[PDB]
């Protein structure tokens, strides 16, 4: 499947659903992260 | 009576810019509606059973 990017879409990754506009980023992952999360305890990031 | 004046304004300037008191109260206010918040938010991580 491919990745429709700058709109609200429907997502469901590896392990991740929900709804949201998808955007590239500039977060620094670790070798052994795959995703990272907000102050608050929600997704903010998540490696394709 | 202006220099006294004149001297106090000075003063005033000093006090404030080396002070870390000033406007506490408003920084107090400012605390509290974040506290507020940020407990609010905290509490939708909560199970409740």
């Amino acid at each position: 499947t491919d990745l429709i990017k700058n709109q609200c879409v429907n997502f469901n990754f590896n392990g991740l659903t929900g709804t949201g506009v998808l955007t590239p980023s500039s977060k620094r992952f670790q070798p052994f992260q795959q995703f990272g999360r907000d102050v608050s305890d929600f997704t903010d990031s998540v490696r394709d | 009576i202006a220099n006294q004046f004149n001297k106090a304004i000075s003063q005033i300037q000093e006090s404030l810019t080396t002070t870390s008191t000033a406007l506490g109260k408003l920084q107090d206010v400012v605390n509290q509606n974040a506290q507020a918040l940020n407990t609010l938010v905290k509490q939708l991580s909560s199970n409740f059973g």
